This record gives structure tokens, C-alpha cells and sequence, in this order.
């Protein structure tokens, strides 16, 4: 076969929308906006004494989301104030939504995990917020023609 | 407009494509073509439930490839005949003056003649004083300028509309009117009517679909007495299939429901597709062979389900190839036409010179060709048996070869294109083998197998 | 996008040179509207979510017949 | 959207003021003045036996502050003398304040943790003092329009 | 006229396929179209969803763009 | 086919006006006058092993504009004083607009990035101040014509 264009419109980093609490977030830095990862694998395998393989689904779905920002963005102050308020009162849970472009998306409830480290140097620094999320299953959503494809897979 | 509610939330509980055209006999509107988006729209226009048009519409929308819009042709009705032949409660649904649903009822020796006359008697004053019914096995019904519709409700009886207007003359009238339709269907199931429609269909590049209950379809292979023979003998192309319920519910809609949304660019065959609404063919093994040689497709059930078979046309050509050719034609002239129009709208209309003619290669490669390569409809690559490539080619004349006459008339011709079609898979054969004692051994000759004999004289 | 046009000295009438007036400067803008009213169409299923056809082909955007 | 300038005035490294005991500190080196970091995460997560997630806020807020100085600065001698005095008597706690420019700031009480290592070589060396601080929550302070933004976040 | 006023003849462009905003497509079958063509009576014809003016032949048979 | 002249008006370098902060700049050196370049590619391509390719749009439009001036121009002192003032106070952003004669234009906000070397020799030297711009998109405002909608068979 010959070459083929995977999509019709190009992936645009500015088209990726990040919402925390209900407000869009601006002030990203460097060449990595967000990184979404899980904490544990989906299935753990165990060997047997006579060749049998037993698989067990995992029931933990927490994950981490690293947000990279410049230290000149007001969202740094927003997050710091939220952290102080949460420590004082107790409310720590806020909604988190990420609308990807030509890619998977996320919609769950998150919290602030670890405060980054400042570094005042010659250039402008970078702060990386770890935001933990309850459910970390990515959703096809915008991508079309998925319902038909799912029923196409065979298995026994 | 004024909106009292800043936010409004209405709750509810339980909830392009190639449009076909069905040429029915009726008088529910003065026009000759009307477009409906659901059966609920047809009932409002006075169509009786279970009527020929109603059955066709519901079958079409029930398929995996429903068109989501259907056209209904109009032919004048002079009489309608309800035949009770065959042993058989028998409800007949009627609508008169487009304002009443007179669902007359009968209950029933048990010969057709008893029910034949009984219904006619029930028709009198069953209001009903604006229509007439006369018995004779079957009853003749006639309207006065009153819209009268009759549809099956139960029993074994069938509906046979009649009209003095001939199909061969009506079709030109309905094409002079709105022509945005592809599939052609009719209810005039006489032998002459089917042939006339088939001849018209190939002249205007439409697709003709029909069903036949004729028993001669699967008569012995040496006997030619069916419509399938006449169409085959004239080398027409029409997707005729043999079915028993065709004459009751007009199951033409079911076939269309499996093709309207099927894009020809994929080269997808009609083989093995499901037909919601049809019934498995009950003939024996020999009968299936007889119909096959007749080019009369059948709907055969295998392993519990139902599946269409072989999609062959009257002339023997596979239907997907016929559909592919039309798609290439329709969507190749359109792209060229669209490009020409854009140029003229800017004032820079195209001119027959060597500096602009070559552009047509990019236009043709854009809309019709590249779309047909991603989807696999068009083959490419290199063949080592023929030693010939399969890549599409395009040739465009240069200004030195255009005859002076065509310059006066402003016509360009001799543009040539080349394509290769990709075939689907229909039948597969397996050769299994079961060993009992030992897998067959092989020689220990570990040398590379020579490909030719040294002696060549 | 906003546009701005400024006359050149060759288009200023001689009278305006005496009076020292510049005119015909033109600007263009587009205003952004807020949101006032929103409407929702909810639906509650009871037995089964509505099924869909197994037609996994890409949906064609136009009809081939155009005459 | 198009490009946008995050701030109005540029970040200036000399505008960052560091105070220890009540005196400004001068003599920074290389391309990193100070680095402020925490010791533990803000929240630790635990998985359940049937999908529940339980989160626990941390009650420890100590951190570290690395001060990079040349070995030709008098503040090296100041810190050494302070360390000797603290060892002899016992007073080790002194105030620490950092006033950032277009960034987060700090105001707490600190102490000297670990003495750096000298290295006499061909070039002029660098000494890094680890200063431990009681509270390491960064404060938006100078950044304006934070009180209004904090009340804007939704959550449940 | 709205499709000719600003069209300078020096480009050799013609009235073929130009869009007339306000006319209605011709409806008379296809043979009726043939009769009009021999009459040098141009028609507004709709194709592929739009409207297109077909041939600007004058009464004498010469194309309008030439005149 | 006959050769065709492109533009009815000759390209006059004196019509390429440079405006920094609202003042016209005079005293340019020989050879080149203005050099405008971007920093990264507009579209990046991710080539696949099988053949599938995907592209991404760059969201960074930082560029560098080079101004060449003679050693005897007052604008060198102007730029030095502006550099010192921006250093002491902090405000470093000023508007920059370039108007082309028969070419593209530019209008964004710029700043002084690098100061040039100062050589002294037998002849009068040249100093190239490096000015950075927020966005480096060139604008075809002066040319008349709208064919972008006409072009494109995508």
C-alpha cells in the first residue's frame, strides 16, 4: 500500500482545553502541556504449577496529571490559595476536564497532590503541578465510528 | 420571541443518501412526486395502513442502510380489487374522504365466495355512502372525487390496484419533474410494465429493482416462460429477485434498505447481507440451481439467519460492478463541473490552452480517484503474471490536436482515464485431512528446491 | 481581523490642506456576543439504549445524483 | 486565539530579595539563585477493596531552601560564625523571607541544615547552603486579582 | 446585468455557468431545453444544488463574449 | 509568450518606513536594511513506519528582526538610553511597525534583545541591533485581491 494521511485537520495544541473548577487554564510552558498517567496496571498475571494462567482485573483507577506552567501565571496563585483553603477547612475535591483535539479526552474529579519547587535563575523557570484524579480512563468521545468498530471485534 | 424560562429542559421518555422512488397508483395529492421522511408523514396524507405505498416505506426505513427520505410517484386509480382467493377474522382497512379510518371487519363452509360477498355486503353503510363495492372470490371497489384507500389488515387476501394510465408514458412525466432519485420501483407487476420500466431505467441511468412471485422463476432450466427470461434475453440490467411475499407487502423496500447508504467506493458486494422483512426461500436444492441459471436471486436462510445470495443482475453482471460504474460517472463529471464553475465566478473562466488544460489531472485525482483508493475500491500496484501495472492514468489533448471545428463549438473530447476494480470474495473451499497413526513424513533432502529442469530440448 | 485605511497625500482635496483637516480614516471591528438563553433536550430511556446500525463506513457528505 | 504577553514588566533576577536574620544577602553565583522544595506530598492516596478512594491531608510542612553562593562572599563567614554560635549555645532559629518578582513569595522561620563542601580548583568554586524552613507554603501576595478568582472555583 | 457590469471584456470571460442571484431554474423537461437552444433562447438551469446560466448565444448565434 | 512586468511601480527602499515607538528611524547602513526571520517551523510532521503521517500547528511566533545602522546615527544613542531605562525600571515592550513598499508588512510589539558589537577602524563600521518581535506573521495588507477563497481544491 501507499502512504495515507491519518486525519483531515492537523492537531493544534491551543485547541486542547483544560478546565479546573470551571475555568479554562492558561499559562502553559516549554514543550509539554499535560501528562496523564495511571498508577497501576490493568491486569496482573500469575503463573501456575501446571501451565495455567490466571488473570485478575484491577479495581484501582487513580492516576496523576502533571500540569506545566510558567512562574509568571496567575493560576499559580489560584492553586496556592486553593491549597491553603483546603488545608484550613477540608474541601479538596474539584472537577477536572480535558478536551483533547484528535485524541482521547478526560472527565473526572481531581485534587492537588504535591506542590512543585520554585527555582529562580537566569531564565524564566517552570513549575509542574501534580493533580491526582479519581478515574483515569480515557474516553474516545469526539472520535466518530467507534460504536460500530467495538462490535466488530471477535473473541472467545 | 419571548422566553419566560431562562433555562428550559423538556424531558421525554422511551425515545446525504440516494433516495428511492416508488411509483404507486393513487390520488392523495395532485403532484406527481412527493418526499416523505417517515411513515407518520404518509398517514397524514390519507394513505391507508397496509397499503402498497405504506408497506414499501416501512420496509425501507427498517434496514441497516435506510435512505432516510423516500419519493412516491402518482398514477391515477380507476378501480381497486381485493382478492380473497385461498383459504382463510379478515380485517380490511379503508380510508375515505381522507377523514375516516373505516376498519370494516368480517369473521369466517369457509370458501372465498362466502367472504367475498360478505365483505361487499358489509361495505354498504358500514360514512360509507361515498363509495361502492360489488362482489364477484374478489370484490371491486371504486370511489366521485373522494380519496379512497384500501389496505390489508389480516387474512390471506391481497390488494390489486388497477388503472388505465400506462407506465411507459408516466415515467417521462415524473422525470421532467424533480429528478433527485436513484432507485426505481413500481407496483404495476404486469409483464409488460416491468419490461417498459427496465428499458426506461437504463436510458436515464437509474437502477431498476423488482420482485416476482412467478413460479416459472425456478422452473426447469430449459423452460423460458418468466419475466427473468425476457429481461435476460434483452441484455438489460435489473436486480430482480424471486420472493413469495412480494405481492402482499412489496418487499422491494427491504432490498433498497440494504443499499441506499452503502457507498459504492468500497466495492462492497451485496452478498450475504441481511434483508429485514423477507422470508427464507423454501425451494429444494434443485430449485435453487434452476433459479441461479435464471439470474433470479433468492433470499436463503442459513444457520438460523437470513442472507441474500450473489446479487447478480439480469445480464449476468454482478450488481456491485454496475453500481461502481454509475458512481464513477456521476461523481467524475460533478468534480470537473464544480471546478469550472468556480473559475467562471471569479471571471477567470477556463481557456483551451496548454497552460491550463493540464490542471484537470489534479482535479480528477482529487475527488473521484483518491477517495476510491483509500477505501480500497480501486486496485493499485504491480502484477507479476501480466507484468502490467495497475496505476490509474490520465491523458489530456494538447491544443495542436483539437480540430478547428471543435474550437468554434468550444468542445474538448478524447480525455481518457483508466481504472482497475477490486473484487470481493464469495465462495471458499477447504481441504481438511485427519491423520490417524503418524503425520506424513518428509524426505531428508535439505537442498533448496530447484525451480526448473536443466534439459530444455 | 480589524482593518485600518489612511489616505495618502495625493487624495487630500486642496481645500482641506488650507484648513488642515484629515478625514476618511476608516476602521472595522466585530463585536462578540454574550449568552442569554439556553435550551436542553433531555431523554430518559427505560428498557435499552437505542441501538445503531452496524454500518461502519464513513458517512458520505453528499448525494451522487445532482441533476 | 493569537499570542499574548503574560505580564507587563519582565522578570528581573536582581529584583528578588532574600533576607536572613534581617539583612539582604548578596553573592549569588552561576545560573540558579535559590531553590525552594518540600519534603512530602500534600495528600497520600490509598486504594480500597471495592473501588473506594480515601485521601488524607498531610500535617508536615517542612522544606528545604538551597542557597548558591561564591566562595568569595562574606555571607559564608557569617553563616559559619552563626553555625558555631548555635552549636555552642542552642539558639538555631532565625527568620527567613524571600520576596519574589512576578512570582510566589515566602515568609517563615528557618535554620541551617547542612554545611556545603569547599572545592579549591582552577576556577572559582560554588557553595550551596541547605536552609530548612518551618512552613513552605508559597504565598501569592503581590499578585493581584487572586481573592476574586478563589471564590470563582466550583466544586462538590 | 448584475453579472456583467463590472466584468471587463479584456479577459475574454463569458456568461457560461455564471450564477444569477434571483432567477429560478428552468423546469421544462429536457426536450423543451433542446427547443430553446435552437431558438437562441438562453435558460437558467440548476445543477448540483446551484443555479447556472448556460451559454450566452445572441439572437444571431454569435456568443455574447465575442460581441 | 512575452515577458511581463510584475509591478507597475519600482521597489524604492526609501518607501520602506520603520517605526519604533512612534518615531521614524533614519541612518541605515549599506547592503541590507531589514531582515525578518521566524524561530521555528510553522508545521511539524510526524512520519510513521507504515506510512501514516500527522501534522501539528506551531503556536509560537517569536521572531528576530535585525536593524543595521551606522555608527554616526543618533538612534544608537537612543537605543542605548532606552536599554538603560528599561533595565532600571522594568518596562521593556514598545510597538514596532514596518511598512513595505511593494511587499509584505509587519505590525507587532517588540523589544531589544541583543546589543551589537562596536568596531573602530579605517572606514565607518556597521552595528546590527537585534530586535525580537512577539509575532512574526507577515501581512499582505497593501496588495489588493481576495483569491484565497477562490484557491483551494482541498
Amino acid at each position: 500500500n501507499q502512504s495515507k494521511i491519518l486525519t483531515l485537520q492537523a492537531y493544534d495544541p491551543a485547541k486542547v482545553l483544560v478546565f479546573i473548577g470551571g475555568q479554562r487554564v492558561s499559562g502553559f510552558a516549554a514543550d509539554t502541556k499535560i501528562v496523564i498517567t495511571r498508577n497501576n496496571d490493568n491486569i496482573s498475571v500469575h503463573a501456575g504449577v501446571d501451565g495455567e494462567i490466571s488473570n485478575a482485573l484491577s479495581r484501582d483507577n487513580t492516576g496523576v496529571m502533571t500540569l506545566s506552567l510558567q512562574n509568571t501565571a496567575k493560576w499559580n496563585g489560584y492553586l496556592a490559595q486553593w491549597q491553603r483553603q483546603a488545608n484550613v477547612t477540608g474541601l479538596i475535591y474539584l472537577p477536572v476536564q480535558v478536551e483533547g483535539s484528535q485524541g482521547l479526552s478526560l472527565n473526572t474529579i481531581g485534587w492537588i497532590q504535591k506542590q512543585p519547587d520554585l527555582s529562580y535563575g537566569t531564565e524564566v523557570g517552570q513549575m509542574d503541578w501534580e493533580i491526582g484524579v479519581l478515574d483515569a480512563w480515557l474516553s474516545p468521545d469526539q472520535i466518530q465510528g467507534i460504536a460500530a468498530g467495538i462490535t466488530g471485534l471477535l473473541g472467545l | 420571541e419571548y422566553q419566560d424560562k431562562v433555562v428550559d429542559v423538556e424531558v421525554s421518555l422511551g425515545t446525504g443518501f440516494e433516495t428511492p422512488m416508488f411509483l404507486a397508483m393513487h390520488g392523495n395529492f395532485p403532484e406527481r412526486i412527493r418526499f416523505y421522511v417517515s411513515t407518520a408523514g404518509m398517514v397524514a396524507d390519507g394513505f391507508a395502513v397496509g397499503s402498497p405505498a405504506y408497506q414499501f416505506a416501512t420496509n425501507a426505513f427498517a434496514g441497516n442502510f435506510a435512505p432516510q427520505r423516500v419519493a412516491i410517484g402518482r398514477m391515477s386509480i380507476d378501480s381497486s380489487k381485493v382478492d380473497f382467493t385461498g383459504t382463510t377474522e379478515q380485517v380490511v382497512v379503508n380510508i375515505t374522504l381522507n377523514k375516516v379510518v373505516k376498519a370494516v371487519k368480517i369473521n369466517v363452509g369457509n370458501t372465498p365466495a362466502q367472504i367475498a360477498t360478505a365483505l361487499a355486503d358489509a361495505v354498504t353503510a358500514d360514512l360509507t355512502g361515498k363509495a361502492t363495492a360489488v362482489a364477484t372470490t374478489y370484490v371491486t371497489v371504486t370511489a366521485s372525487p373522494n380519496v379512497v384507500s384500501v389496505g390489508k389488515g389480516a387474512g390471506v387476501y391481497k390488494i390489486v390496484n388497477e388503472s388505465s394510465e400506462t407506465v411507459a408514458t408516466v415515467l417521462p412525466s415524473v422525470i421532467a419533474e424533480n429528478h433527485n432519485w436513484y432507485f426505481l420501483a413500481t407496483e404495476a407487476r404486469s409483464d409488460a410494465d416491468i419490461v417498459a420500466a427496465a428499458e426506461f431505467a437504463k436510458a436515464n441511468y437509474k437502477l431498476h429493482i423488482y420482485n416476482s412471485t412467478d413460479v416459472d422463476a425456478y422452473a426447469p432450466e430449459n423452460s423460458a416462460a418468466s419475466v427473468f427470461d425476457t429481461l435476460k434475453s434483452l441484455s438489460y440490467d435489473s436486480l430482480g429477485t424471486s420472493d413469495a411475499g412480494a405481492d402482499v407487502d412489496f418487499t422491494e423496500g427491504s432490498v433498497i434498505g440494504a443499499m441506499a447508504a452503502n457507498d459504492p467506493s468500497y466495492g462492497d458486494s451485496l452478498h450475504l447481507k441481511t434483508m429485514p422483512g423477507m422470508v427464507p426461500f423454501a425451494g429444494s436444492d434443485t430449485q435453487r440451481s434452476n433459479a441461479w441459471s435464471r439470474n433470479a436471486n433468492i433470499y436463503r436462510g442459513l444457520y438460523g439467519g437470513g442472507s441474500y445470495i450473489e446479487g447478480k443482475t439480469s445480464s449476468g453482471q454482478y450488481v456491485d460492478v454496475i453500481r461502481f460504474s454509475h458512481w464513477v460517472k456521476f461523481r467524475m463529471e460533478e468534480s470537473v463541473f464544480a471546478y469550472m464553475k468556480r473559475r467562471s465566478d471569479m471571471g477567470l473562466s477556463m481557456k483551451m490552452s496548454d497552460e491550463d488544460l493540464p490542471v484537470l489531472k489534479s482535479v480528477l485525482m482529487n475527488n473521484p480517484i483518491n477517495i476510491g483508493i483509500r477505501n480500497g475500491g480501486i486496485l493499485t500496484g504491480y502484477d507479476t503474471e501480466n507484468k502490467v501495472s495497475y496505476d490509474p492514468t490520465i491523458i489530456i489533448p494538447k491544443r495542436a490536436n483539437i480540430p478547428t471545428n471543435d474550437l468554434a463549438a468550444r468542445i474538448l473530447r478524447d480525455v481518457k482515464v483508466e481504472l482497475v476494480y477490486n473484487n470481493s470474495l464469495h465462495y471458499v473451499k477447504i481441504r481438511a485431512s485427519v491423520v490417524l497413526d503418524r503425520p506424513a513424513g518428509q524426505s531428508t533432502n535439505a537442498q533448496t528446491p530447484m525451480s526448473s529442469s536443466a534439459v530444455g530440448v
